[PDB]
RNA sequence: GAGCUGUAAGUAAGCUUUGAUCCAGAGAUUUCCGAAUGGGGAAACCCAGCAUGAGUUAUGUCAUGUUAUCGAUAUGUGAAUACAUAGCAUAUCAGAAGGCACACCCGGAGAACUGAAACAUCUUAGUACCCGGAGGAAGAGAAAGAAAAUUCGAUUCCCUUAGUAGCGGCGAGCGAAACGGGAAGAGCCCAAACCAACAAGCUUGCUUGUUGGGGUUGUAGGACACUCUAUACGGAGUUACAAAGGACGACAUUAGACGAAUCAUCUGGAAAGAUGAAUCAAAGAAGGUAAUAAUCCUGUAGUCGAAAAUGUUGUCUCUCUUGAGUGGAUCCUGAGUACGACGGAGCACGUGAAAUUCCGUCGGAAUCUGGGAGGACCAUCUCCUAAGGCUAAAUACUCUCUAGUGACCGAUAGUGAACCAGUACCGUGAGGGAAAGGUGAAAAGCACCCCGGAAGGGGAGUGAAAUAGAACCUGAAACCGUGUGCU
RNA sequence: UGAGUAGCGAAAGACGGGUGAGAAUCCCGUCCACCGAUUGACUAAGGUUUCCAGAGGAAGGCUCGUCCGCUCUGGGUUAGUCGGGUCCUAAGCUGAGGCCGACAGGCGUAGGCGAUGGAUAACAGGUUGAUAUUCCUGUACCACCUAUAAUCGUUUUAAUCG
RNA sequence: UAGAUAGAAAAUAGGUGCCCGUACCGCAAACCGACACAGGUAGUCAAGAUGAGAAUUCUAAGGUGAGCGAGCGAACUCUCGU
């Protein structure tokens, strides 16, 4: 996947379009990531379950990586991103800018 | 499993025939006589057609 | 191959009564004679054996859901101590 | 020990870590058993060694013929 | 190139930018049974010999290697029985075995129901089945051919000739071929005469056996005699034509890499939809993404890439190798063969006027002024030159792999099998043989409270929806209830 | 639908006391009854964990169920002498060479395999929830090995193997 | 006996002795009968009273009360007594 771990990313699609979060998790296999601040879920926990306190737990879950773009480090617009090979390695460049991504 | 040991002639099939051309399959077998001949330079004892022993073709000892 | 013939202990309450009279359980590789079996823990442990007693354990069905299957064919040797002791734990 | 590691080691040195390898793997293997070992996955640390320690010598032997 | 320790969640312990997991090439390990092969055996086990090694005071025990049969090739011993022949022992051999693709090929052996409105000839059919041998294809194949022209020039396959000519209780039915049009094309090596060498019979006559040379045919060719030409100059080649190699390059396959261009608003849980304004296109194939996306993702067009292995192929190298004439004295040119009779079979052709071709039995030629064929046979003419082999391609099929396609299926369909299916289950066995898909976008899979032993339920909460709560999309009918207007 | 119908598979139960959400049906006790050439005790086939303990009550059990040959979890089978093998052979099976046969294959010799038979050394007591001629206790036997050996022998042999 | 070869051992002491089966049911609810099925399943042991007896009847050792019950006490059917 493109979007990486720690990266900065709006989401374009979903309830949270229009916000912004660094990458908590990446999940390759699903092709999913999770973002901060987005698909807060609310889930029943028992205390009856080893942590002793129980109760709806609101955490983030996991979004589409098509859903989220990752944002140019100039102008901060979402951008596709594009590899340029640079000394032997490959870099991840924003096409609005070209400037390195990371 | 016999055969001439010369010439590997053989019984073969075909049919019988009745006048009214009913057919009943047979055989048509060589005639092989056992006979000792010489084989790798040493008698030995096997079955070879009359064909070909006609004319002392085979030597018999 | 010592470590190869003896395989694991068994702790189990027949077992432990065993223990109390200086016999020690072995689950066993499935191919070892008793005399295999005797040298292993001599060498293992130091120790000297006054007999093994051996027995073939068969394979027995086990269902997890609606899968079917057996568990492995187990090899038991119980030994006798004539002199020393094994300290399992 | 990975298998860089092992080529230093002379064919004796290999043999001896072999069978010390082994009285380790054995060793884990009982306490295991007891109930007494928590860090299981050094079990499976002990044997791929054990079979790095075999090809390398494997190579070798090969290698003489 | 950042996560990872399969399904398969979860817990635990860990691994990984000092490059995990993962993907491709190569290698290592690879228990036991099974042809199964040390012997035995009710497969997956039991019991050994020999050699070497471990351990033991020693015995017991253990490890490694080796030990089937048959064949072939050697070596040594060697009966009745003098010689020597069985026989016997030993050594060697990537020798054979066994399996499969329920296909295609060649061969052995070979039904019946059926059709003939019965049935026997005939048909079904040389089909099914069984068995043997394969090969990647097989088989066939360089005219003793087809023919009757101004002839053609191995074989195989397609079209057509034709449902014709024929065959046929002349019934049912069976059913060509040559010509012509095409695919693909390639031609070769022996046997013999004769020469040289070796060996045996010792005329030690020159007759045999072996090796090398020579020679290959119909326009008769070859030997033989003679005359030119040439020692690999040239030419040919591991697909026949003789048979192994080496070097370098190219291409391909087996992992990958880069890869254009969209935003806003409205509705909604969510936008890809609608609306408005843009953009890319060698890319508007496709799939995914919270509804229908050329521009969000994975891709696509296009372009690039291989350490290693494999395949194909080109050029060198390598290997092998003389090629043509003239002459008509003599010689050679495939024998128990061709052929005939009798009995069968095969030829579209059922014994017929039956050529052509095979088998069993018996008989049995000729030799270039020879022999075979042109559908009985004879003459004439014409065309060939049997009784020895080899040979690519065009043709057949698909267990399998890679990339794709469909006015093909869509869970009673489509494979028997969308699912842990040749399973469950059934049978002594051969064998027979099922049923069974769908929560949601996301697990956010209902904290907590209440009745109940539990099950189950009522709230609360999650969610767009729980009347989506687990075989959880939709939810017909039969069928079972509860209530109600009229009766 | 038939229909709350037929059936619920040879039999003697009763009561008390427990347990439990629940008891004709589970546990315990007393009395009663039934078999006793046996409904008792072994044991070969065959089956294959059904065995023991703790737990459970959805389904199975022709009712019920707190219980079970059911479900769950964890356990349990110990051999020089017993049965079999490392001994023997019968019927039979197989079968080097061999004989025969379209193929496949059939037959068969030497030799193998093959108990239902022959040979063959351990008994009594104690012990667990579950094993016992197997464990343990006591007292034995058999084969082999090592050492020390009364004695005997010491190459036509006269001790010894055969 | 043919053969083989210097060693043989009454005793004594010490030591070695593998694999497979071993649970449990087994005239049965666990085997063969689709069933927790009145059928079938080789062999061994088998007490007392009675008796010729392994018959008969009642008991022992040991095991069992049988996996629907409670009422009522019609017809009819079955099994049984008179
Ligand atoms: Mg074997
Ligand atoms: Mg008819
Ligand atoms: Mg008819
Ligand atoms: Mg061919
Ligand atoms: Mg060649
Ligand atoms: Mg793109
Ligand atoms: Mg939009
Ligand atoms: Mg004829
Ligand atoms: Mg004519
Ligand atoms: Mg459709
Ligand atoms: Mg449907
Ligand atoms: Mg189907
Ligand atoms: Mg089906
Ligand atoms: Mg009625
Ligand atoms: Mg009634
Ligand atoms: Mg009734
Ligand atoms: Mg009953
Ligand atoms: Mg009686
Ligand atoms: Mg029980
Ligand atoms: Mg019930
Ligand atoms: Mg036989
Ligand atoms: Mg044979
Ligand atoms: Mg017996
Ligand atoms: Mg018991
Ligand atoms: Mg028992
Ligand atoms: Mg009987």
């Amino acid at each position: 996947m493109h979007i990486k771990k720690g990266d900065n990313v709006k989401v374009i699609a979903g309830k949270d379009k229009g916000k912004e979060g660094k990458v908590i998790a990446t999940l390759p296999k699903k092709d999913r990531v999770v973002v901060e601040g987005v698909n807060i879920m609310k889930k029943h926990q028992k205390p009856t379950q080893l942590n002793p306190e129980g109760g709806i737990l609101e955490t983030e879950a996991a979004i589409h990586v098509s859903n989220v773009q990752l944002l140019d480090p100039k102008t901060n617009e979402p951008t596709r991103v594009g590899y340029k090979f640079v000394d032997g390695k490959k870099v991840r460049i924003a096409k609005k800018s070209g400037e390195e991504i990371k | 499993g016999k055969q001439c040991f010369v010439t590997g002639r053989k019984a073969s099939t075909g049919n019988r025939r009745s006048h009214a051309l009913n057919s009943t399959k047979r055989r048509w077998n060589a005639n092989l006589q056992k006979v000792r001949i010489l084989v790798d330079g040493k008698p030995k004892k096997v079955w070879v057609s009359a064909r070909a022993l006609k004319s002392g073709k085979v030597t018999r000892v | 191959e010592a470590r190869d013939i003896l395989k694991r202990p068994v702790i189990t309450e027949k077992s432990s009564e065993a223990m109390a009279e200086d016999k020690y359980t072995f689950d066993v590789d499935t191919r070892v004679n008793k005399t295999q079996v005797k040298m292993a823990v001599e060498e293992i442990f130091n120790v000297k054996v006054a007999s093994v007693n051996i027995m073939n354990y068969k394979p027995k069905k086990k269902r997890m859901g609606r899968y079917q299957g057996y568990t492995n064919k187990r090899r038991k040797a119980i030994v006798t101590l004539k002199e020393g002791s094994i300290d399992l734990f | 020990m990975k298998a860089k590691e092992i080529r230093d080691l002379t064919t004796s040195e290999i043999e001896e870590q072999i069978k010390s390898s082994k009285e380790e793997l054995f060793n884990l293997r009982f306490q295991l058993a007891t109930g007494q070992l928590e860090e299981t996955a050094r079990i499976r640390t002990v044997r791929k060694t054990i079979a790095r320690l075999k090809t390398v010598a494997r190579e070798r032997e090969i290698e003489q013929s």
